[PDB]
């Protein structure tokens, strides 16, 4: 599908 | 992605055309999300060649999910006996998260590289093993 990549920590 | 005739041609100047194209294959039938590309690749002394890589992603489970982390793999025209050099290539939407595989260029480092020897190492086992590596560590995380 599309690039993803999991969300980095805030 | 391509058509192995396409992808024949796409590796015409490589020294070993039949093994570069039968290791593509085997790993594009299966990765669908990867594609070869011609483009210029520069090397670290600035010198540069005409050669095919694989761009696009590979599924990567992380926590229940999984992620299509973008990669490029270039082959040297002495494919298979030089390993491929390996690159992760955040979107603008992601950062790099460097460690001892991935350096704060994108730049991917593994035993499997290191270590390469035709026919024992191929490209579709170096895959597997960046997809083992990347569900314990992910190389990009996206924005917060
Ligand atoms: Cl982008
Ligand atoms: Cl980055
Ligand atoms: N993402
Ligand atoms: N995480
Ligand atoms: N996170
Ligand atoms: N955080
Ligand atoms: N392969
Ligand atoms: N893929
Ligand atoms: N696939
Ligand atoms: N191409
Ligand atoms: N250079
Ligand atoms: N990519
Ligand atoms: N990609
Ligand atoms: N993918
Ligand atoms: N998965
Ligand atoms: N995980
Ligand atoms: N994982
Ligand atoms: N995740
Ligand atoms: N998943
Ligand atoms: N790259
Ligand atoms: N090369
Ligand atoms: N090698
Ligand atoms: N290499
Ligand atoms: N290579
Ligand atoms: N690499
Ligand atoms: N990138
Ligand atoms: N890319
Ligand atoms: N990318
Ligand atoms: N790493
Ligand atoms: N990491
Ligand atoms: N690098
Ligand atoms: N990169
Ligand atoms: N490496
Ligand atoms: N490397
Ligand atoms: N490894
Ligand atoms: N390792
Ligand atoms: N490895
Ligand atoms: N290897
Ligand atoms: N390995
Ligand atoms: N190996
Ligand atoms: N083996
Ligand atoms: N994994
Ligand atoms: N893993
Ligand atoms: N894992
Ligand atoms: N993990
Ligand atoms: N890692
Ligand atoms: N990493
Ligand atoms: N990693
Ligand atoms: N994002
Ligand atoms: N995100
Ligand atoms: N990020
Ligand atoms: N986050």
């Amino acid at each position: 599908t599309s690039p993803s990549a999991p969300p980095l920590p805030p | 992605a391509v058509s192995e005739s396409q992808l024949k041609k796409m590796v015409s100047k490589y020294k070993y055309r039949d093994l570069t194209v039968r290791e593509t294959v085997n790993v594009i039938t299966l990765y669908k999300d990867l594609k070869p590309v011609l483009d210029s690749y520069v090397f670290n002394d600035g010198s540069s060649r005409e050669l095919m890589n694989l761009t696009g992603t590979i599924p990567v489970p992380y926590r229940g999910n999984t992620y299509n982390i973008p990669i490029c793999l270039w082959l040297l025209d002495t494919y298979p006996y030089n390993p491929p050099i390996c690159f992760v290539k955040p979107t603008s939407s992601m950062t790099i998260k460097t460690g001892k595989h991935v350096d704060a260029n994108g730049k991917i480092y593994l035993p499997y590289l290191h270590e390469w020897k035709h026919p024992q190492s191929d490209l579709l086992g170096l895959i597997q093993v960046m997809i083992v590596v990347f569900g314990d560590e992910p190389p990009v995380f996206s924005r917060p």
